[PDB]
C-alpha cells in the first residue's frame, strides 16, 4: 500500500536515509571482531554497567545464526533483531535445500543484499 | 462400403465398390461384395463383412435346397423374409445390412434389410458407409421407367460418388444386373479407376542381401 | 542486476540451445534500469548507482564492449572508462 | 461432454541428405469417414530455411505453427536478426510444446534444414517436445506404414553386403534429391494405396543452401 | 413416426406418414407404416421398424391360421393376439400399434397398444413421435360418426400438423379406408397437405 | 491387455512366379516379458501352409484343430486337401464360433496340386475370406508389413528375389515392433520343393 | 506370485518352488510343496490362484496315473504336457476358469533326455531350457541367459538355481521363505533336502 | 456452451468463376422438434462477405452480435472504412476461428460450424470453414453437417478441383446449390423446405435472397409402394 | 527403457539403452538417454521422454546459475535434490520420471543419486531403473565387485544393459556406456545390440537359448 | 506399510525401523534410515507414501532446529509432538495431504523422563508406552501386552524388539530387510551398531 519512495538520490549523489542509518549506528555501542590463526573472537561493549539492569534475560550483542557462524551488530537493536531473524531462517532454508550448513559469505551476502534491497525499496528504510 | 439397387423397366441393377478395411487401413482392394444368393437373386452386403457373407452363403444354401424341394424358380420374397427372420432372432448382434435384388416368377423385386431385421422396398436404395453420397446422387438423377443402361449409368455414379467421397469406399465398381427374360450378368470390375501409378523404383534386392543362419528341405509328401 | 544478468544468459540457453549476444544480454540489463519510480507490479523506488563494463564476445558481432548506466542507455565503445 | 481433440488424418515425411532437407506431406484434411478438403497443406516455410509441419489434430498444429513463425518473428527482432539456428529452433519448439504439457498439442511435430555446418538436417517432436535430430522421420496416420521402409532404404538396415556371411553391413551413404524424392513419392503411394486417410495429394518442400522449393504430385482420391 | 385410425360412420380409416428415420437421417422417405394383417383388419406401426414387422407377420400368421381353423377373426381377436405379443415380450419389444378392422356386426373398431402392452378401445386413437403435438387438436376436431370425407380431412389435417411440427414425421400421408365395401388406399403429397 | 496383443508375432505371405513363401516371427512373451524364441507360427498340412498370429494358446488349439480336420479330410477323400478347399475349411471353423472367437488372424498359402496356380489368402477372427493375389499380412505390426509389402513388392518374382524381398519386409517391420522379432523363419514353395530358413536378425 | 522356477540340464530337470503360503497379511506355513508326483519320471510344479492349484494339480494326477494303470506303461513328458494344456484350454473358455500356471519337468526314458515344459493357464505350451512363472523369471531368465550351458551336470545345475533364488532374496519384495528343489532323472525324482 | 439446445442444420457453398455462393435453411430445431421457422442463419456483412452458421442458434446470435460489434469498431476513426480499410473476408475469417480456438482451449466452445465466404479486394473467392474445435479447412466446396456428407459430393460433381473453378457459370452454381438443397430437405429430418441462399460475385455485388421454397419435387412413386416386403396391397 | 548406475573402486559406472516407445510400437531407437548435466555430472532418464529430458535439461541450467553464483561446483547431492524438490512441487500433476543423478565431486567423491516422479530421493551405490531394471539388477548383483577393473565394470554395465535389452520388449536398440572419474564423465561409445548381442554370444558361450 | 516400531523403557525410548524401501517388483534399497534427528533429545522416525515422508520430516526438522537457534533451548518432546500433530491436522483439510505416519521418541530433560508419541497422518496423537505404524502393530501390540513392564532397562527394551522383529519376520509377507535400532536417552541418541 504505502510505497513512498524515502531512500532516492541527492542532487550530489548521495543517498541520504543510507547515510543517516550509518550515522544511527554510529550512535551505537562498539563491537569488535579479530582473526586468529585457527579462532575468531568477537569483543562487544556494554552500556556502561547499571545496576537495576538484571543481565540474565537480557539479550546478549552476540547472536548466533547457526552453529557455527555468530552475528555482532552496531546500531538500532529492533533492526538487528529482524535481521537476525531473517538470517537463521535463511541459514536453515540452506540447511535444508543443500544439506549443507552455509558458509560465512554466504549468510554475509544474504544480509547485505537484504539491507540492499532495503535501501531500494518503497515505502521502507 | 457403398452398396446400391436401381430399378429399371424391365429389372433390377445393384452395385458396389471393392474395399475392405480393417479399421483405417485397406485389407482388400478388390473385395467381391455382391453374392449370390440364387443364379436370378443377388445380394449386396455391408458391415460386418464375414456376417454378410456367412448369411448371404446360408441363406442361398437353405433357398438351393428350397428350390429344389418345391422344384419352382427361387423367390426374392422368401429370401427377403428368412434374411430378416434370421437376423431379428440375433437382436442385430449379426452386422449385415443388405439390399437383396432379384428376378423371379413373379416379377423384379429390390429390398433393402437392416441388420436389426427391418426391411424396406423402393425403386432405389442405398446401403454403407458412404451410402450418402450414392443416395445424393440417386435423389438427384433417378427418374421413373429408366433403361438398362440408364439404371446402369445411376448405380455406377453413385458407387463412385461413395468411392470419391467417402474414406470406407474405393477401388473399383462391380455390378450385376438382373433382367426379367435374360439370365443375370455379374459384372466384376465394371469401373477400374483407382489404378496405381508406376513405382518411381524397383526395389528388388540383391541377392544375398538376407544374412540366413541355418537352411532345410521341407519334406510334404509321405 | 548482476543475477538478472546471469540468470537471463543461461535461460536463452535453455530457450534456445546457444550463447546470447553480448547486445542481447546488456539491453536486457538495461532493460531493469527505468524500471523504478512510484504508483504500481511494484518498482523500486530508485534508478542504480553503479555502471557497468561488459565485455563478451560472440560469433556474430566479435569482441564486444558495452557501458550500461542507470539512465537505461547502453553504448558501445573500443574502450571506455568509467568511475573517478 | 466436448471432446476438445480431434483427428483429420493426414501424413508427414521428412528426410536429411548430404546438403539438403525435404519435409513432405499429404494435402488431404479429413474428419471421421468424410473429407474435409483435398488441398490444405500443412507442410510451411517459416524462414531462415526452417520448414515444419505438425500432423494431427489440425487446430492445434495451426496453433502450433503460428506460435513458431511468431517465436521467430520476435527472435529475429530482439536479437539483431540472428539467424536462427535449427538446433535453436528446436528446442524452441521442445519449450512451445512442453508449455502445455498438460493440455498438449494432439500433434506430431516434424522440422527440417540446414544444420550449422549447412548440412541436412531433421527433427522429430512427439506431442509434448520430447525432441530428438534425425536424419529420416515419418508422422502421421501412415507413419507406422513409412517408418519402416525408410530404415530398410536410407539406413540399409537389415541390408548385409551379399556374400559376407552376414557379416559385413551395408555401406551407410547419403542419398541424393532425386533419390529421396523417389523414395518420398513411392512412400506416399503405398499409404494412399492402403491407409483411407492418406490420399489426394503430396507436397514436397525442399530446402536448400538456396532455399526453399515446392513440388506437387497428385495421389489417388479414393 | 405419426399414426392415427379414426373411426366413422361407414367404417374405420387408418393415416400414417412414410418417414422411416435411422437418427437424424431419412432412411426411407417413402415407408408404408400401414400394414394389413387381415382382409379387413390392418395396424398402424411406430417404433421400431424390426420389432413392429417382426410383431406384424407373426400377427398375420396368427389370423391366417385362426382363419383357416375356425372362421373369419373379429378385430377384438387381433387386437387381442398383438396384446398377447407385446405384453409377453414387453422386456425386448418397442412398438406401439394400433389395430383398426371392420366387420358388420361392430362396424368399425380401433384398438391401441402402447408400451407395456396395455390395450384400450378408443373412439379414435393418436400414436407415434408427433402424435404428442396433435392431442389438443386432435380433442377440439374429433366428432363421433363423422363422414368419409369429413374423417378424411380430420386424419389430413392431424397428419399434416404432425409432420409439420415433428421432424421424425415426414413424407406423404397414406390412408387406409376399411368400409363395407372394402378396402380403400389414398395418398396425399407434400405439395397438398403443407399449405393446410 | 487385449487378448490378440498378449503374446505379438507377426506372418506374412507373398506370392511371385510360380512360387509363394511364407515367413513369421520367432517370438512368444507375456506382454513385455519375452520367453520363447523357437515358437513358429508357419504349420503345413501336406502342401498347404497356415500360419497364425495371435492368443499363442488359440493359435495351437486351431493348428491342432486343422491336423485333425486336414487328417480325416485326407481319409475320406483318399487326396491331400487344397489351399482353397482349406481356406474354406478355416472360414467356416472359425464363424463356427462367432460369438466366441479364437483370437488369431490365420494366413493361407500354397500351390494348387492339380492347377499349379499360386494362392494365398488372409481372415480376420471371424473368417472373413480377404483373398488377395499380391501379399497377405497379420500380427501385431500388421501396419508396418503393409507398409513394407505395399513399397517392395512386385509381381512375379523368382523364388531367389522373392525371398529377399519377404525377408527384408518381415525383418524391417519386426523391428519397429516390440511384440515381434526374436528370429525370423521363412518357407520358400515351388510345385515340389519346399525350403525352410532361419534369418538372422537383432535380438531385441 | 510364487516363485516356480524350472532348468533342464544334461541328464536331469530341477524344479524349485516357494515354501510360503501367504493369505492377508499372515504368513500361515513356510514348508508347502507346491508339486505333485505325476508319474515316476514326471513332475509338476504349480502356482496361481488359492484353491484352483491344488485342486487342477490332484485333477491331472489322478487322470495321469489312471492313464498310467489302463495301459501298465508311463507317458513321455510331451504327451503329460499336451493334455494338461488341452485341459487349461478348455478351462480358459469355461464358466470358471483355472488360474494355475505349471512347469513339467520330466526324463524322457524312451528318449533318454530330460524335458522342461511352461504352461500358463491360458494353455500356452513352450518346451524351454529353463522357464519360471509368476514375476520370478522378470530377474532369473537373465541370469540364465547369461550362466545356462547345455553341457552342465546336475550340480551346475543346482549351483545356478542356488544363484538365482540368492538373486530373487535379494530384489523381491516378498519373502517366500526359502525353495524345495526337485531333481528328475533316469532314476526318477529326488528331493534334496537341504538347499540353504 | 457445454450442450446445444436451439439449433441449426446443414450449410452449404461452392465456388464459382466469378465469385462464390453460400445457402443454409430457415429451420431452428429444440431438438426433435421443428420449433422455429424463419431464421436467418446466413449473416451478411459488409458487401463482400457472408456467414453460414449451424449449431447452437444462441451462439449463433452472439456471433452476429460479434459481427456487428467488429464492424463498428472498424468504423472507427478510419476515413477508409467505406475503402481501402473495410472489413475484407478473410479478416473476419481469422477473427472468428481466433475466437474459436480460444473457447476450445477454455473448454467452453462455441457450438457451432461456421463458414465464411465472400470476395476479397482483389476478386479472389474465399471461403473456407471453422468449428467448436477450431479446426480451419479451404476447399471449393463446403458443407456441414448432413451437407459435408451429401451436398459436397453433389456439389464437386461440377469443381472437382481448382482448375474447374474458371469453368462453371453462376447459374451453374446456384442450381448445384438448389439441388443439394432439395437432396437435403429429401434425407435430412432436421431440415426445412425453406432456406437462404447468398451470392458473393466480384462484379453484382452481394445479391441476398430470402423466402425461398424447395421445388420440383418427385414424390408420385410413394403409390407404387405398399408393404415392407411382402406384402401386395 | 532401461538404466543402470553403480560405483566401483573407479569411480562410477553408467549404461543406459536407446529405445523409447509408444506403445507396441517402437517410436526410436536413437533416443540419448544419459543427459551431459556437465563435464562432472550425469543425468540418466527413465518414463516420460518430454518429462525427463525437459527436467534434466533444466536442471542442468540450475547447475550453471550455482556454479556462477557461488563460484563452485555443486553437488550430486543438491543437484539431485533441485530435481527431486522440483518433481515433488509437481507431484500428482502427471509427471512420470525415474531419474539417476551420478556424479564426482571432491566433498562425496562417487554419488549416485536415484530420483522418481513420486518424490523418492535415495543415495545409492547400485541402482537400475526402468520396464526392464530387474534384468540388470540380475546380472549386475550377480557378476558385482567393488574390486572390478575399469575395463570389467564397463564391460559389466554393458551386458547388463544387453540382457535387459534381450528380454525386456520395451528395452533396446543400442548400449550407451559412461565412466565417471575424478576428471569427469567419459563416452565408451554406441554399441549396437544387434550386433552386440552376436559378439557376446560368441565371445562368452553364453546365450545359448537363441536360435542363432 | 513399512516398519515402524517405537518402546519407550524406563529411562530411554527405543524406535526400529526397516531398512528396505522398494518401488515396484524391485527392493530399490536395504539399508533407509527413516528417522530424523529433530533435536540432540528428540528423534523421530516415519512412513507412509514416497517423497511425502521424507519432505515432512526435513520440514519439521528445518523448524525445530530453527526454533532450537531462535531461542538457545530444546523444546520438551511433548511440544514438538504437539506442533507435529497440528502440522498434520492442517495438511489433512488441504489440497494434497501429507500421508505420513511419525513416531516421536525424546527424552525430557526437564521431567528426566523418556517419552513416546504415536501420530497418524490424520493428526491423531497418543502418548503410549508402545507403539507402531502399519500393519506391523497388529502383532507386536500382542507381545508387548504381554511382555512390557515398566521398570525394564534399555537392554531389556532391546531384548523385547529383537522379539517383534522375529515375530514380523515369521509372520510378515514382506521381507523389510531388517531394522535400524536407535535409543534417545539423557545422554542422546545413539544407533544400536548390531541387532
Ligand atoms: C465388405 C463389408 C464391410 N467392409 C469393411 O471394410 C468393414 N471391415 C470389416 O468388416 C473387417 C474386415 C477384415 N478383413 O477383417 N472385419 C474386422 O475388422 C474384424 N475385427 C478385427 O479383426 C479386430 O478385432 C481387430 C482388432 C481390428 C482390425 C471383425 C469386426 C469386429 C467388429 C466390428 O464392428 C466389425 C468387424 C465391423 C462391422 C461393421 C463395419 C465395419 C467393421 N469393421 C470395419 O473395419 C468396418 O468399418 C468396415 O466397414
Ligand atoms: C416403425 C416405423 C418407423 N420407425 C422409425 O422411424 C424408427 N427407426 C428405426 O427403427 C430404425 C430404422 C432403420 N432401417 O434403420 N431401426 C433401428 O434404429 C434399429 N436399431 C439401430 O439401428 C441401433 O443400433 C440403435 C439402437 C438405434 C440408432 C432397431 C431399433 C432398436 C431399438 C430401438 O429402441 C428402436 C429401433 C426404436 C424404437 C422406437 C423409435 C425409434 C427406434 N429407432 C429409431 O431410429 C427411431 O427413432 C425411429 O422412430
Ligand atoms: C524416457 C526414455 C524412453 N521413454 C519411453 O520409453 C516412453 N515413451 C514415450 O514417452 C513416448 C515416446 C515418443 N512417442 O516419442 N511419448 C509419449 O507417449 C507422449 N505422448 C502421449 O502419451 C500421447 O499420445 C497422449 C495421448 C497425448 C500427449 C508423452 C507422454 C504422455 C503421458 C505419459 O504417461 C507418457 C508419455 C509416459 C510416461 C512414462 C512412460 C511412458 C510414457 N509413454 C510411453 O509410451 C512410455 O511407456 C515409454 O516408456
Ligand atoms: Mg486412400
Ligand atoms: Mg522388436
Ligand atoms: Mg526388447
Amino acid at each position: 500500500g504505502y510505497d513512498r519512495a524515502l531512500s532516492i538520490f541527492s542532487p550530489d549523489g548521495h543517498i541520504f536515509q543510507v547515510e543517516y542509518a550509518l550515522e544511527a549506528v554510529k550512535r551505537g555501542t562498539c563491537a569488535v571482531g579479530v582473526k586468529g590463526k585457527n579462532c575468531v573472537v568477537l569483543g562487544c561493549e556494554r552500556r556502561s554497567t547499571l545496576k537495576l539492569q538484571d543481565t540474565r534475560i537480557t539479550p546478549s550483542k552476540v547472536s548466533k545464526i547457526d552453529s557455527h557462524v555468530v552475528l555482532s551488530f552496531s546500531g538500532l537493536n529492533a533492526d538487528s533483531r529482524i535481521l537476525i531473524e531473517k538470517a537463521r531462517v535463511e541459514a536453515q532454508s540452506h540447511r535444508l535445500t543443500l544439506e549443507d550448513p552455509v558458509t560465512v559469505e554466504y549468510l554475509t551476502r544474504y544480509v547485505a543484499g537484504v539491507q540492499q534491497r532495503y535501501t531500494q525499496s518503497g515505502g521502507v528504510r | 462400403t457403398t452398396i446400391v439397387g436401381v430399378k429399371f423397366n424391365n429389372g433390377v441393377v445393384i452395385a458396389a465398390d471393392t474395399r475392405s478395411t480393417q479399421g483405417p487401413i485397406v485389407a482388400d482392394k478388390n473385395c467381391a461384395k455382391l453374392h449370390r444368393i440364387s443364379p436370378k437373386i443377388w445380394c449386396a452386403g455391408a458391415g460386418t463383412a464375414a456376417d454378410t457373407e456367412a448369411v448371404t452363403q446360408l441363406i442361398g444354401s437353405n433357398i438351393e435346397l428350397h428350390s429344389l424341394y418345391t422344384s419352382r424358380e427361387p423367390r426374392v420374397v422368401s429370401a427377403l423374409q428368412m434374411l430378416k427372420q434370421h437376423l431379428f432372432k440375433y437382436q442385430g448382434h449379426i452386422g449385415a445390412y443388405l439390399i437383396v435384388a432379384g428376378v423371379d416368377p413373379t416379377g423384379s423385386h429390390l429390398f433393402s434389410i437392416h441388420a436389426h431385421g427391418s426391411t424396406d422396398v423402393g425403386y432405389y436404395l442405398s446401403l454403407g458407409s458412404g451410402s450418402l453420397a450414392a443416395m445424393a446422387v440417386l435423389e438427384s438423377h433417378w427418374k421413373q421407367d429408366l433403361t438398362k443402361e440408364e439404371a446402369i449409368k445411376l448405380a455406377s455414379d453413385a458407387i463412385q460418388a461413395g468411392i470419391w467421397n467417402d474414406l470406407g469406399s474405393g477401388s473399383n465398381v462391380d455390378v450385376c444386373v438382373m433382367e426379367i427374360g435374360k439370365d443375370a450378368e455379374y459384372l466384376r470390375n465394371y469401373l477400374t479407376p483407382n489404378v496405381r501409378e508406376e513405382k518411381q523404383k524397383s526395389y528388388k534386392f540383391p541377392r544375398g542381401t538376407t544374412a540366413v543362419l541355418k537352411e532345410s528341405i521341407v519334406n510334404i509328401c509321405d | 542486476m548482476i543475477e538478472h544478468a546471469r540468470t537471463a544468459a543461461v535461460t536463452h540457453n535453455l530457450y534456445y540451445d546457444e550463447d546470447i549476444n553480448v547486445e542481447s544480454l546488456t539491453q536486457s540489463v538495461c532493460d531493469l534500469a527505468l524500471r523504478f519510480g512510484e504508483g504500481a507490479e511494484r518498482l523500486m523506488s530508485r534508478p542504480f548507482g553503479v555502471a557497468l563494463l561488459i565485455a563478451g564476445h560472440d560469433a556474430d558481432d566479435g569482441y564486444q564492449l558495452f557501458h550500461a548506466e542507470p539512465s537505461g542507455t547502453f553504448y558501445r565503445y573500443n574502450a571506455k572508462a568509467i568511475g573517478s | 461432454q466436448f471432446n476438445p481433440y480431434g483427428d483429420n488424418g493426414g501424413t508427414i515425411l521428412g528426410i536429411a541428405g548430404e546438403d539438403f532437407a525435404v519435409l513432405a506431406g499429404d494435402t488431404r484434411n479429413i474428419t471421421d469417414y468424410s473429407i474435409n478438403s483435398r488441398y490444405e497443406p500443412k507442410v510451411f516455410d517459416c524462414g531462415d530455411n526452417i520448414v515444419m509441419s505438425a500432423n494431427g489434430f489440425a487446430a492445434d498444429g495451426d496453433a502450433l505453427v503460428k506460435r513458431f513463425k511468431n517465436s521467430v518473428k520476435w527472435y529475429h527482432f530482439d536479437h539483431n536478426d540472428k539467424k536462427l539456428s535449427i538446433n535453436s529452433a528446436a528446442r524452441n519448439i521442445q519449450h512451445l510444446l512442453y508449455g502445455k504439457r498438460f493440455f498438449p498439442y494432439y500433434v506430431h511435430t516434424i522440422i527440417a534444414g540446414l544444420d550449422e555446418d549447412g548440412k541436412g538436417a531433421v527433427y522429430s517432436f512427439d506431442p509434448v517436445g520430447s525432441y530428438e535430430r534425425e536424419q529420416c522421420r515419418a508422422g502421421g496416420a501412415a507413419a507406422s506404414l513409412i517408418m519402416p521402409f525408410l530404415d530398410n532404404q536410407v539406413n540399409f538396415k537389415n541390408q548385409y553386403e551379399p556374400g559376407t556371411n552376414g557379416k559385413v553391413k551395408k555401406p551407410l551413404k547419403y542419398l541424393s534429391v532425386e533419390e529421396v524424392i523417389k523414395l518420398v513419392r513411392d512412400s506416399f503411394t503405398s499409404a494412399t494405396e492402403r491407409h483411407i486417410q492418406v490420399g489426394d495429394g503430396l507436397e514436397i518442400l525442399i530446402v536448400t543452401k538456396d532455399g526453399v522449393r515446392k513440388e506437387f504430385y497428385e495421389l489417388k482420391r479414393d | 413416426t405419426s399414426i392415427m385410425a379414426v373411426t366413422f360412420k361407414d367404417g374405420v380409416i387408418l393415416g400414417a406418414d412414410s418417414r422411416t428415420t435411422t437418427g437424424a437421417y431419412i432412411a426411407n422417405r417413402v415407408t408404408d407404416k400401414l400394414t394389413r394383417v387381415h382382409d379387413k383388419i390392418w395396424c398402424c406401426r411406430s417404433g421400431s421398424a424390426a420389432d413392429t414387422q417382426a410383431i406384424a407377420d407373426i400377427v398375420q400368421y396368427h389370423l391366417e391360421l385362426y382363419t383357416s381353423q375356425y372362421g373369419t377373426p373379429s378385430t377384438e381377436t387381433a387386437a387381442s393376439v398383438f396384446k398377447e405379443l407385446c405384453y409377453e415380450n414387453k422386456d425386448n419389444l418397442t412398438a406401439g400399434i394400433i389395430v383398426a378392422g371392420y366387420d358388420d356386426k361392430n362396424k368399425g373398431e380401433v384398438y391401441t397398444i402402447p408400451l407395456g402392452g396395455s390395450v384400450h378401445k378408443l373412439p379414435y386413437a393418436i400414436a407415434g413421435s408427433g402424435s404428442t403435438f396433435i392431442y389438443g387438436y386432435c380433442d377440439k376436431n374429433f366428432r363421433e360418426n363423422m363422414s368419409k370425407e369429413e374423417t378424411v380431412d380430420f386424419i389430413k389435417h392431424s397428419l399434416s400438423q404432425a409432420i409439420k411440427w415433428d421432424g421424425s414425421s415426414g413424407g406423404v400421408i397414406r390412408m387406409v379406408v376399411l368400409t363395407a365395401a372394402g378396402v380403400e388406399r389414398l395418398i396425399f403429397y407434400p405439395d397438398e397437405y403443407e399449405q393446410l | 491387455s487385449d487378448p490378440s496383443s498378449i503374446n505379438g508375432g507377426i506372418v506374412v505371405a507373398m506370392t511371385g512366379k510360380d512360387c509363394v513363401a511364407i515367413a513369421c516371427d520367432l517370438r512368444l512373451g507375456s506382454q513385455s516379458l519375452g520367453v520363447s524364441n523357437k515358437f513358429e507360427k508357419i504349420f503345413h498340412y501336406g502342401h498347404v501352409f497356415l500360419g497364425i498370429t495371435g492368443l499363442a494358446t488359440d493359435v495351437t488349439t486351431l493348428n491342432e484343430m486343422f491336423r485333425y480336420k486336414t487328417n480325416l479330410y485326407k481319409l475320406k477323400e483318399e487326396r491331400a486337401i487344397e489351399p482353397e478347399t482349406f481356406t474354406q475349411l478355416v472360414s467356416s471353423s472359425l464363424y463356427e464360433r462367432r460369438f466366441g472367437p479364437y483370437f488369431v488372424g490365420p494366413v493361407v498359402a500354397g500351390i494348387n496340386s492339380k492347377s499349379g496356380k499360386p494362392f494365398i489368402a488372409g481372415f480376420d477372427l471371424i473368417g472373413c475370406i480377404d483373398e488377395a493375389k499380391d501379399f497377405i499380412v497379420s500380427g501385431t505390426a500388421s501396419d508396418q508389413l503393409f507398409g513394407m509389402c505395399e513399397s517392395l513388392y512386385e509381381p512375379n518374382l523368382e523364388p531367389e528375389d522373392l525371398f529377399e524381398t519377404i525377408s527384408q519386409a518381415l525383418l524391417n517391420a519386426a523391428d519397429r515392433d516390440a511384440l515381434s522379432g526374436w528370429g525370423a523363419v521363412v518357407y520358400i514353395i515351388k510345385k515340389d520343393e519346399v525350403v525352410k530358413r532361419y534369418l538372422k536378425m537383432r535380438q531385441d | 506370485m510364487d516363485i516356480i522356477l524350472g532348468i533342464r540340464v544334461q541328464d536331469s530337470v530341477i524344479l524349485a518352488s516357494s515354501k510360503a503360503v501367504t493369505r492377508g497379511i499372515s504368513v500361515l506355513k513356510d514348508s508347502d510343496d507346491k508339486t505333485r508326483q505325476l508319474s515316476p519320471h514326471t513332475l509338476m510344479s504349480f502356482a496361481g490362484e488359492a484353491g484352483d492349484t491344488v485342486q487342477f494339480a490332484e485333477y491331472i494326477q489322478a487322470n495321469i496315473q489312471l492313464y498310467s494303470i489302463r495301459e501298465d506303461y508311463e507317458l513321455s513328458p510331451q504327451a503329460v504336457s499336451s493334455f494338461v494344456r488341452q485341459e487349461l484350454a478348455k478351462s480358459i473358455r469355461s464358466r470358471r476358469p483355472y488360474q494355475v500356471n505349471v512347469l513339467i519337468g520330466g526324463y524322457d526314458k524312451k528318449k533318454n533326455k530330460p524335458e522342461l515344459y511352461q504352461i500358463d493357464y491360458l494353455g500356452t505350451k513352450v518346451e524351454l531350457p529353463y522357464g519360471a512363472h509368476g514375476y520370478s523369471g522378470f530377474y532369473t531368465f537373465s541370469l540364465l541367459d547369461h550362466h545356462y550351458r547345455p553341457d552342465m551336470t546336475t550340480e551346475e545345475g543346482l549351483d545356478l538355481l542356488k544363484l538365482c533364488v540368492q538373486e530373487l532374496e535379494k530384489r523381491m519384495p516378498m519373502d517366500f521363505k526359502g525353495v524345495i528343489v526337485k531333481i528328475v532323472d533316469k532314476d526318477g525324482i529326488r528331493q534334496v533336502d537341504d538347499f540353504q | 456452451t457445454q450442450q446445444p439446445i436451439v439449433t441449426g442444420t446443414s450449410v452449404i457453398s461452392m465456388k464459382y468463376d466469378n465469385g462464390v455462393i453460400i445457402a443454409a435453411d430457415n429451420l431452428g430445431s429444440y431438438g426433435s422438434l421443428l420449433r422455429f421457422n424463419g431464421v436467418e442463419r446466413l449473416i451478411p456483412v459488409g458487401d463482400n462477405t457472408v456467414v453460414g452458421i449451424s449449431g447452437d442458434i444462441s451462439d449463433m446470435q452472439h456471433i452476429e452480435r460479434l459481427l456487428k460489434d467488429l464492424v463498428t469498431e472498424n468504423a472507427y476513426d478510419n476515413p477508409l472504412a467505406d475503402a481501402e480499410e473495410a472489413l475484407e473476408p478473410s479478416y473476419i475469417f481469422e477473427y472468428l476461428a481466433t475466437v474459436m480456438y480460444q473457447r476450445r482451449s477454455k473448454m467452453n466452445p462455441l457450438w457451432n460450424a461456421i463458414i465464411v465466404a465472400g470476395v476479397q479486394s482483389n476478386g479472389d473467392q474465399f471461403l473456407r470453414y471453422v468449428n467448436l474445435l477450431g479446426v480451419t479447412y479451404s476447399s471449393p466446396t463446403l458443407a456441414t453437417g448432413f451437407g459435408a456428407h451429401m451436398a459436397n459430393p453433389l456439389l464437386r460433381k461440377v469443381v472437382d478441383r481448382e482448375s474447374d473453378i474458371p469453368k462453371t457459370t453462376v447459374q451453374v452454381a446456384e442450381e448445384a446449390i438448389v439441388n443439394a438443397m432439395r437432396v437435403l430437405y429429401y434425407r435430412d429430418a432436421r431440415s426445412s423446405r425453406n432456406f437462404s441462399l447468398a451470392i458473393i460475385d466480384k462484379n453484382t455485388g452481394l445479391t441476398f435472397k430470402k423466402n425461398l421454397q424447395v421445388e420440383n419435387m418427385k414424390w408420385d412413386f410413394a403409390k407404387d409402394i405398399k408393404g415392407y416386403g411382402t406384402q401386395k396391397i | 527403457t532401461t538404466t543402470l548406475a553403480f560405483r566401483f573402486q573407479g569411480g562410477i559406472i553408467v549404461a543406459v539403452d536407446s529405445r523409447a516407445t509408444a506403445g507396441n510400437w517402437v517410436a526410436s531407437q536413437t533416443v540419448k538417454k544419459v543427459i551431459e548435466i556437465n563435464p562432472f555430472l550425469l543425468g540418466t532418464m527413465a518414463g516420460g521422454a518430454a518429462d525427463c529430458q525437459f527436467w534434466e535439461t533444466w536442471l542442468g541450467s540450475q547447475c550453471r546459475l550455482h556454479e556462477l553464483r557461488e563460484k563452485e561446483r555443486i553437488s550430486v547431492a543438491a543437484a539431485s535434490k533441485i530435481l527431486s524438490n522440483l518433481v515433488y512441487q509437481y507431484k500428482g500433476a502427471g509427471l512420470s520420471m525415474g531419474t539417476m543423478i551420478c556424479g564426482y565431486t571432491r566433498k562425496e567423491g562417487p554419488t549416485i543419486y536415484y530420483v522418481d516422479s513420486d518424490g523418492t530421493r535415495l543415495k545409492g551405490d547400485i541402482f537400475c531403473v526402468g520396464s526392464g531394471q530387474t534384468f540388470a539388477y540380475g546380472v549386475l548383483d550377480s557378476n558385482y565387485k567393488w574390486d572390478l577393473s575399469v575395463e570389467d565394470a564397463l564391460y559389466l554395465g554393458k551386458r547388463s544393459i544387453l540382457a535387459a535389452a534381450h528380454r525386456d520388449a520395451y528395452s533396446g536398440g543400442s548400449v550407451n556406456l559412461y565412466h565417471v572419474t575424478e576428471d569427469g564423465w567419459i563416452y565408451h561409445g554406441n554399441h549396437d545390440v544387434g550386433e552386440l548381442f552376436w559378439k557376446v554370444k560368441e565371445e562368452e558361450g553364453s546365450f545359448n537359448n537363441v536360435i542363432g
